[PDB]
């Protein structure tokens, strides 16, 4: 039903004016909500890990992928509410947070390309869908074209995505040159013994992984995440991560991988010690993505990782989405707005935040202790259930390096708190205009999932016991 | 120039490596060069119509992989919408 | 049991490998740099990388093989001594004594903690929980690693802990019986 | 419907007291004082004749996520007490109003924040002693640290920032390896539980690994010599209630965790390692109590004193003796009485008045404050191991139990009676005597609230000192429980 | 052209309350002394005296008390004793 | 496999060591894609199937749309800055 949305939408956007664009996104927001509500019941198809293959050995549908599908729709309902709703009714925030005409077009085409990977069985479905989502990230980066940094970032992202698309294509055709086959379904655990498919499947994994931000090739993605504006970057950070990783976690082609294990160690090291002496908030906030994409590369080495993965996915997605939404709200309280596309940059700009909207600091605290892994919060059971899979399966040096990486990464997480709970000379006493009710309810909902979401751990596991076993 | 020469040697040899499946690394490379045997082409009279190659592509793009043609239509659509949407400057 | 090592053979193999890694990293340092650089500044403005790779390789594998040969067993301590030698080579580049002592002690402790977990980045297949016998013993047997029981043999307690402290081969009660 | 209507009534009453009174601190005192009444009524209905866990309740079960659960299958979070838990709960709950009392006039700017954080920390360390899973012990073991970080950072000395960092850093960094060990237990046994876990036996090579991860966390939290490092600065730059709740309750929480978590299922490990614990225990009694002598600051001395007393405490725990276990409990409870009174004397009566904690300013406090000097001496002598105070009962039975297990470690462990007296009386005679200081202008005598806190925290040492049998009715099961003498 | 909005009216932050008069004449020498003593670790450097104390208290003393502790595990009972009865197990 | 691998490796190194302009980087990308095509088309001919020819005729179109998209990205890059640098973006 994304197809019908795109086909209806681009015809509808061709006829609307510029001033209509905002309200169009509101429509699409509600549309996606009634694809969650009125169409969820398809989970009843997937009892006892019954898997389907649709369109003839082409798309594989299990309930792992159904959950990834539902997660991607939920986060788009959020991101679409960020574009489609005003923050305040000022003359300021209309020229700072304003959608383009064709923005929601590229959004839905991107989600289409990201779903056709997690649902994918074939390799040409994999390649066409990676190409579709890669074009969409090209154009979502370059759509705010009256910005020097965003155009430079779109060009950088074009060439570095072109190399790692031709590396994937070379790995697919290298796999074809030794097996007249397109599926990893053909592998079926006898062939891997008598066939040297190490170097092929590992090179395929790498060419898929370097697009995430794994650490030998991590600098260019941190540059794109700092150069893009503040609304584009909470989408292009989240979507290729969860799409490409839930591809590679579903098909288990790097087990006992020594190369994935080196790159997981190297990722947890230079992500935690990378973002220490840094002063820009999107930088600081983009090396948090490097370490938390490091905790996934561990699970690639695993067999049977579908609990640790999915729980830590929706953990990172809610925590991610919430900490980006908080520093949208701190823009009213800063004393200095530069750079219209990216209005808050330096992390010392949110300094007096406890004396002006103290419960924004309560919100910020609750989400940032969840990144560290504090046990009343939902981030801790995510790190816990990763640890239960790492220690089960023989990765003992990986585990202590995970722990040292978590301890180093707590420093620049707590730097946000250190800066936020400080004295400020000039405090706000009263504000005329207040924040959007339907948009601040989303942040309150995203906290109450993080705070009081350890409640349902038991229920989820029992539901997890039925539909995946 | 020195990283050029090192990468020429390594990337060339290692591109020639994965066409082969001995566990020993030197036996992987030499199987790249043992091609001088001439394949024998035999005439089989089993085919009755001039299905060319383009006919078979049009049968497999359209029945077995029709969805790939249709997702490909979405990609061609994107290749229209994108360059336009950048280079408009609406109003 | 074990097999002794060829210190000279493994040392010269590692010396060739460290020479190769030094040449590759020197070329990568030239080509990723600024300023006037030519073909001959590979080993001129090298920053001394080939000495790093060469000394670290030779010292680690020579101390590892020598410590494994004089102890006549292979465990995690040999990685500690070899990592101490690696820290000695890396710490002599900073020509200071307390620096040098710190590099030796902390690199040896980190490499010993590495070599004690198996000295492997990846996993071991037979040793992990998932591929090993677990749970209770089904009948009475030698309780292997990863297995739980209810009662342990007391002869094993005397053999493993000792015959001393509060621990005896006979409980203190029936050692003091009226007949 | 009934227990929901109680909460819908009490939250409404809370909102109304907020709307009419700006502070809450009256309602917080009222709530914590009611918690006292409730826990002592639980003490009346407590059966001492059963080793059992008497008052059990499950939270967050599958079939009932919001509330109590009566099902044949349990995967939530278990809670309940024996005697051993309940003693600390008593020592917990009578401390909680006093810290809520302890800052009744100091905090002026943001009252409701500070009193909410202090009461919330106290409630979390209430529920620490109720827990029965390994995970439900550990979830609340680390619920404290955000509240402690926010408390130490916002309020404190000029150096609030570094102290709040260290109380996150070292405490976290030890607790992570504790979590490693908890995970390794939870994937072998497939059950975290404080009930069954003495029944299971692990391999000696497998107990050998698990025990290091728990023991280095207890090394961090009862600060033994390798990491005894955050303790003086997180005291010396804390506010008052954070320092009291820390040194009265968090250190005794890790003294409880070495009993509850390690001594039941690491027994055959634990015998092989008692000399390593005795190395570190003697070496943290000698070398921290010797570093007390060279101190310029005044709250820092009472901090290192707490290190030396916990170093005495843990060699009764690992003593494999009835005497040592009972002496460690009576030391832990009596130090939880006597030590927050000392942090009051340095922090409440002496930092609220002069706002500088350097020792060199303070001389001759007797001639302008006689009854403060009276306190300073009788709380000094109660700290050392001067008897009829309960601190000596803990020190004596702990040194005796440590002399059982190894006599030569007890011989040099016994000189702690000397080393604990040297710095404490060296501080006491500098504060008590001399001509009154030219730097200090004369201020008020000790007020009624401070004398109230002091009188309670001194009677409660003297009752345990005159008769330590008053709480043997809880422990006589749990003194026999942890002993492994085949 | 981007300035934070006009409807702020932000005011100064006090800490509130009563100006408690100075009960203490601070000494410059004592304050500089104590600030030097608490922050000693940021100017600490290794010398021969540091090496001597770091050798003897962190390495030599744990090894000595270690050897004494591991030798004397199950040697001594004195629990019920007699003349002519050895008290060492060994 | 020699012609496709040599076109791919030489085009890849010419892309990497490009410091002179940007249109050489685009055309090195397209010559890479040609090399991957050549390797696959030969593998289709040697294995007697259209299967790799199916992946070939799809990746022809995807190389096309990659050119169209990315050259519009370059026109967007050039719109604000009336010259393209020699050293790169
Ligand atoms: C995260 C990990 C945390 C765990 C370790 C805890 C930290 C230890 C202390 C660190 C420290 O003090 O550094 C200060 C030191 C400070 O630098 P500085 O400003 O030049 O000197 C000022 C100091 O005050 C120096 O002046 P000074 O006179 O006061 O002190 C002399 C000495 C003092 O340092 C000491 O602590 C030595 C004294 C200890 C004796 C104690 C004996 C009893 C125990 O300082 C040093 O030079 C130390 C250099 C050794 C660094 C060791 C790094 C080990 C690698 C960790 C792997 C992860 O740090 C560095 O020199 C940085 C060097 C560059 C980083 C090196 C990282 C590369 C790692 C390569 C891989 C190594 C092998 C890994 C294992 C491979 C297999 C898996
Ligand atoms: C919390 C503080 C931090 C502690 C870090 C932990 C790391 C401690 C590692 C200890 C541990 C994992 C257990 C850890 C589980 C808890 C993990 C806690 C958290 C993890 C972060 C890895 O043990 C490693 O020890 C190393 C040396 O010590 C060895 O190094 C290497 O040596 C050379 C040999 O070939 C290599 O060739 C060389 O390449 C290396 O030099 C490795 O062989 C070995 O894998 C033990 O595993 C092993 O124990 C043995 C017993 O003997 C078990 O055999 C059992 O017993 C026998 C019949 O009784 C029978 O043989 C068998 O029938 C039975 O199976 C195994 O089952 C196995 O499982
Ligand atoms: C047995 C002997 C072994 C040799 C070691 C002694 C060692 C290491 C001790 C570290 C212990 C590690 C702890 C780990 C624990 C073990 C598990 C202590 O070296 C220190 O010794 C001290 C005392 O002798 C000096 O302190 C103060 O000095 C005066 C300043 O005013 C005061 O007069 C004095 O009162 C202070 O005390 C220091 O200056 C000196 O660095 C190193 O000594 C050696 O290293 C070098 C590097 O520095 C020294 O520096 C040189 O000095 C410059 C001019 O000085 C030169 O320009 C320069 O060429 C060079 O840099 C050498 O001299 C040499 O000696
Ligand atoms: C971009 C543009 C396109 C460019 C094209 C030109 C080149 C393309 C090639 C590059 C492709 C991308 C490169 C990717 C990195 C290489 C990835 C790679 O090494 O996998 C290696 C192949 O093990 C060789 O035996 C590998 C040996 C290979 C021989 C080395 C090269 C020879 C050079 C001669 C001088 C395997 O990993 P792995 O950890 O799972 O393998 C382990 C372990 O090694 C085994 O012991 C275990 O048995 C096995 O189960 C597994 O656990
Ligand atoms: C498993 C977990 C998975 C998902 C759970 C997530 C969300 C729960 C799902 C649905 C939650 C549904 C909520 C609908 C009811 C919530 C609700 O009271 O209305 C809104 C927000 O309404 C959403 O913001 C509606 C936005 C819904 C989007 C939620 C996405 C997050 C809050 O009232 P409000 O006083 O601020 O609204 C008033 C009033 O309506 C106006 O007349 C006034 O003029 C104005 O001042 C305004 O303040
Ligand atoms: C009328 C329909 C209402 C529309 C509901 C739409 C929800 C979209 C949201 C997606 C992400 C939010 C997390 C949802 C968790 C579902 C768990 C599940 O059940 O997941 C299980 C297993 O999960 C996993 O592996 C681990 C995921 C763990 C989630 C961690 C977050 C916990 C806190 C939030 C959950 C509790 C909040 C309840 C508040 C009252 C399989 O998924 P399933 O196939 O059983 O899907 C169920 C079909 N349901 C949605 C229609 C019922
Ligand atoms: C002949 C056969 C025998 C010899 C074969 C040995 C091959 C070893 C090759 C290693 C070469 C060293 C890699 C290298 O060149 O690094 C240089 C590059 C930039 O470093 P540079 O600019 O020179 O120094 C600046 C310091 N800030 O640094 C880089 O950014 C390159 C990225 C790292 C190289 C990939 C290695 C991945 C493995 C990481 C190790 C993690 C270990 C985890 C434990
Ligand atoms: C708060 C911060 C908390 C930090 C906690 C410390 C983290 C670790 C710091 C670095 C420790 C470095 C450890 C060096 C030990 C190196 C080693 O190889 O140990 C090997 C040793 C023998 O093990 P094995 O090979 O099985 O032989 C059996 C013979 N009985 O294995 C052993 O016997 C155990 C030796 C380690 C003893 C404990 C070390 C301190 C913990
Ligand atoms: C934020 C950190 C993460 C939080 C994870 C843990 C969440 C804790 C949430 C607080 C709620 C727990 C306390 C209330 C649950 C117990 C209420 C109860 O009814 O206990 C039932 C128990 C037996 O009752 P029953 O079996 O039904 O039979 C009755 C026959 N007369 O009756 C009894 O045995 C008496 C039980 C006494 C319980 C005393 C607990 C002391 C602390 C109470 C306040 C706790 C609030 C802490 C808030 C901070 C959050 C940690
Ligand atoms: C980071 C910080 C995280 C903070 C974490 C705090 C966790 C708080 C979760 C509270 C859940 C635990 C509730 C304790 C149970 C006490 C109770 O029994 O309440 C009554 C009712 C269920 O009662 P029932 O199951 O019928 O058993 C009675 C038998 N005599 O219970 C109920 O009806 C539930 C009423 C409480 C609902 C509160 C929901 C959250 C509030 C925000």
């Amino acid at each position: 039903m994304l197809i019908l949305a795109i086909i209806s939408l681009i015809t509808f956007v061709s006829m609307s004016k510029l001033s209509d664009n905002r309200a169009i996104i509101r429509l699409i927001n509600i549309y996606l909500i009634l694809v969650l509500v009125l169409d969820s019941f398809l989970y009843l198809l997937f009892l006892n890990n019954q898997t389907y293959t649709v369109m003839g050995e082409l798309l594989i549908f299990n309930s792992f992928t159904f959950y990834i599908d539902m997660l991607i729709y939920f986060i788009m309902i959020v991101i679409s509410s960020l574009y489609g709703y005003n923050l305040y009714n000022n003359n300021l925030y209309k020229t700072l947070f304003e959608p383009k005409k064709e923005l929601i077009i590229l959004f839905l085409i991107n989600i289409l390309g990201a779903l056709l990977i997690v649902h994918s069985n074939d390799f040409i479905t994999l390649f066409v869908a990676i190409e579709l989502q890669s074009y969409s990230i090209y154009l979502i980066t370059a759509i705010y074209n009256s910005s020097y940094k965003a155009s430079k970032a779109s060009m950088l992202y074009f060439f570095m995505g072109g190399i790692l698309s031709i590396l994937i294509a070379y790995s697919i055709n290298t796999y074809y040159s030794v097996l007249n086959s397109y599926t990893l379904h053909s592998l079926d655990s006898l062939i891997i013994n008598t066939l040297d498919l190490n170097l092929i499947l590992i090179a395929l994994s790498l060419g898929l992984l370097f697009k995430i931000g794994i650490a030998p090739l991590h600098k260019w993605l941190i540059s794109i995440y700092e150069n893009t504006p503040i609304l584009i970057t909470i989408y292009i950070s989240l979507i290729p991560k969860i799409s490409i990783l839930s591809y590679l976690v579903l098909s288990n082609i790097s087990i006992n991988s020594l190369v994935i294990s080196i790159l997981a160690i190297l990722t947890l090291l230079v992500g935690s010690v990378g973002g220490l002496l840094q002063i820009k908030i999107k930088r600081l906030l983009a090396f948090s993505g490097l370490t938390n994409a490091g905790y996934m590369m561990l699970l690639l080495l695993l067999n049977n990782n579908e609990f640790s993965y999915l729980y830590y996915i929706t953990q990172y997605s809610i925590s991610h989405l919430a900490i980006f939404m908080i520093i949208i709200f701190s823009i009213y309280y800063i004393n200095y707005i530069n750079n219209q596309y990216n209005p808050i940059i330096y992390v010392n700009q949110l300094k007096g935040l406890i004396h002006d909207n103290a419960y924004l600091v309560l919100s910020m605290a609750i989400v940032v202790f969840s990144f560290i892994g504090i046990p009343p919060l939902l981030g801790f059971f995510g790190k816990l259930n990763i640890l239960m899979s790492i220690l089960n399966n023989g990765y003992y040096f990986i585990s202590i390096v995970l722990i040292v990486a978590s301890l180093i990464s707590a420093l620049y997480y707590l730097y946000l708190l250190n800066v936020s709970i400080q004295d400020k000379n000039n405090i706000l006493i009263n504000s005329n205009e207040t924040v959007s009710s339907v948009l601040s309810y989303i942040l309150s909902s995203l906290i109450i999932l993080i705070t009081f979401g350890f409640i349902y751990n038991s229920l989820i596991i029992d539901i997890f016991n039925v539909y995946f076993n | 120039l020195p990283l050029v020469l090192i990468s020429l040697i390594v990337l060339t040899i290692s591109g020639l490596m994965i066409y082969s499946n001995d566990s020993i690394l030197i036996n992987k490379l030499l199987e790249a060069f043992g091609n001088d045997y001439n394949t024998i082409i035999t005439q089989d009279w089993f085919n009755i119509e001039n299905t060319t190659l383009l006919t078979t592509i049009g049968n497999v793009l359209l029945t077995n992989n029709a969805f790939i043609l249709l997702v490909l239509a979405i990609v061609l659509l994107l290749g229209i919408i994108g360059p336009i949407s950048i280079t408009m400057k609406h109003k | 049991h074990f097999h002794p090592y060829n210190t000279l053979g493994l040392a010269t193999q590692s010396a060739m490998v460290g020479l190769g890694a030094g040449v590759v990293a020197a070329a990568a340092r030239n080509s990723l740099a600024t300023g006037p650089r030519n073909i001959l500044t590979t080993f001129s403005k090298s920053g001394g990388v080939v000495t790093i790779f060469t000394g670290a390789s030779i010292a680690y594998v020579f101390t590892y093989c020598s410590a494994a040969n004089l102890r006549e067993r292979k465990d995690g301590w040999n990685h500690m001594w070899a990592g101490a030698a690696t820290g000695a080579v890396l710490g002599a580049r900073t020509k200071l004594v307390p620096a040098f002592i710190g590099w030796t002690v902390l690199c040896g402790a980190a490499c010993g903690l590495f070599g004690w977990t198996g000295a492997r980045f990846n996993a071991d297949r037979k040793a992990s929980l998932e591929q090993s016998p677990k749970g209770f013993v089904q009948e009475d047997a030698h309780q292997t690693f990863w297995e739980v029981v209810h009662r342990r043999p007391l002869s094993l307690t005397v053999e493993q802990l000792g015959e001393g402290r509060g621990i005896n081969a006979v409980p203190i009660a029936t050692a003091t019986e009226a007949p | 419907m009934f227990l929901t209507s109680i909460l819908l009534s009490s939250l409404y009453l809370f909102n109304r007291i907020l709307a009419w009174q700006g502070n809450v601190k009256h309602f917080y005192l009222f709530a914590s004082n009611l918690l006292l009444l409730f826990i002592v009524v639980l003490y009346i209905n407590f059966n001492t004749f059963s080793n059992s866990f008497q008052f059990n309740f499950e939270l967050f079960n599958s079939l009932n996520p919001f509330g109590l659960s009566n099902s044949d299958i349990s995967n939530g979070l278990l809670f309940g007490i024996d005697g051993l838990s309940l003693t600390f709960i008593l020592l917990t709950v009578l401390l909680i109003p006093l810290t809520l009392l302890g800052n009744w006039y100091n905090i002026n700017f943001n009252s409701n924040l500070y009193y909410t954080l202090v009461l919330a920390i106290g409630l979390v360390i209430l529920l620490n002693f109720w827990a029965l899973d390994y995970i439900s012990f550990y979830i609340l073991f680390e619920a404290t640290l955000p509240l402690l970080f926010i408390l130490i950072h916002i309020y404190g000395s000029s150096d609030s920032e570094r102290a709040s960092f260290y109380v996150l850093m070292f405490t976290l960094s030890g607790s992570l390896f504790m979590l490693l060990s908890i995970v390794v237990i939870s994937i072998v046994l497939n059950t975290t539980n404080f009930i069954n876990h003495n029944l299971f036996v692990l391999s000696l090579d497998l107990q050998t690994i698990i025990w290091l991860g728990l023991f280095i966390a207890i090394m961090v939290k009862t600060p033994l010599f390798p990491i005894h490092v955050w303790l003086p600065v997180v005291h010396s730059e804390s506010p008052l209630a954070g320092s009291m709740i820390l040194a009265g309750l968090i250190l005794k929480l890790a003294l409880y965790a070495i009993l509850r978590l390690l001594l039941p299922l690491l027994c055959e490990a634990q015998i092989l390692y008692t000399p390593m614990i005795y190395i570190i225990s003697l070496l943290t009694i000698i070398l921290t109590s010797l570093a007390t002598l060279r101190q310029i600051d005044l709250k820092v001395i009472i901090a290192y004193s707490s290190i030396s007393h916990m170093g005495i405490a843990i060699l009764g725990v690992c003593s494999n003796t009835s005497l040592g276990i009972y002496g460690s409990i009576v030391l832990g409870v009596a130090h939880g009485f006597v030590s927050p009174a000392l942090f009051l004397i340095v922090g409440g009566i002496l930092y609220d008045r002069y706002h500088i904690r350097i020792v060199n300013y303070y001389k001759g406090l007797t001639t302008y404050m006689p009854q403060l000097a009276t306190y300073i001496i009788i709380l000094s002598f109660a700290n050392i191991g001067t008897p009829l105070t309960g601190n000596f009962t803990g020190e004596f039975l702990s040194l005796q139990g440590g002399f059982i297990r190894n006599p030569i470690i007890g011989g040099i462990s016994c000189i702690s009676v000397l080393l604990a007296a040297i710095y404490q009386l060296k501080l006491t005679n500098k504060l008590t005597g001399g001509i009154s200081s030219i730097y200090m202008h004369r201020t008020n005598d000790v007020t009624i609230r401070e004398k109230f806190i002091m009188n309670i925290l001194i009677i409660s040492t003297l009752i345990i000192g005159i008769c330590p049998q008053i709480m043997y009715n809880l422990l006589y099961w749990t003194v026999n429980n942890y002993i492994y003498i085949i | 052209e981007l300035k934070p909005s006009s409807a702020i009216q932000r005011g100064p932050l006090n800490k509130g309350g009563w100006d408690a008069p100075h009960a203490l004449h601070n000494d410059g020498a004592i304050d500089r002394y104590a600030h030097w003593r608490t922050f000693y670790q940021e100017r600490f450097k290794y010398t021969r005296a540091t090496g001597k104390s770091t050798l003897i208290f962190l390495v030599a003393f744990p090894a000595l008390i270690g050897y004494v502790a591991y030798q004397s595990e199950g040697l001594f009972e004195f629990a019920g004793k007699r003349r002519g009865e050895s008290v060492t197990t060994r | 496999m020699f012609i496709g691998t040599i076109i791919l490796v030489l085009s890849f190194l010419g892309f990497v060591f490009n410091r002179r302009n940007i249109i050489l980087a685009f055309i090195c990308l397209e010559t890479m894609l040609l090399g991957i095509n050549l390797i696959l088309l030969r593998n289709s001919v040697l294995f007697d199937d259209i299967s790799g020819s199916l992946f070939a005729i799809v990746i022809i179109i995807l190389a096309g749309v990659e050119s169209a998209i990315g050259l519009s990205l370059l026109v967007s890059y050039y719109r604000l800055r009336g010259v393209i640098n020699s050293y790169g973006i």
